[PDB]
């Protein structure tokens, strides 16, 4: 199976065409950007996290052992 | 119903609604606009009896 002849009154008319091209492109843009740079901040809060919580524990350490 | 086995058939051509003249020269083009165009035999429907 195979559908699609939408693209009639696409060819029909070129700013329809150019407007589909730049909502490809934006769409592009935010989906891309917004996924990767959430995914970052995701990665950078739970390193963040970790790397707070052993600094803690690396202070508390050398509290412990007082030369 | 039954239509055009585009394997088994040796000379099949998938045609789009574009380029399908049937009844031109006497209707509007993919639209219910007047006629136009000239009268010709015709490629759509693909013929499945005869």
């Amino acid at each position: 199976t195979a559908r699609g002849i939408v693209t009639d009154f696409a060819f029909l008319s070129p700013l329809a065409s150019s407007a589909a091209s730049r909502s490809s492109a934006r769409d592009d843009k935010l989906t891309a950007l917004l996924a990767q740079l959430d995914s970052l901040t995701r990665e950078l809060n739970v390193v963040s996290q970790q790397l707070l919580d052993l600094r803690q524990q690396v202070s508390a350490l050398k509290a412990s052992s007082p030369p | 119903r039954q239509v055009v086995d585009d394997t088994k058939y040796k000379d099949y051509q998938q045609v789009g609604i574009l380029h399908q003249h049937n009844n031109s020269g006497f209707v509007g083009y993919l639209a219910p606009t007047m006629r136009e165009g000239q009268a010709y035999p015709a490629n759509f429907p693909y013929p499945l009896i005869g």
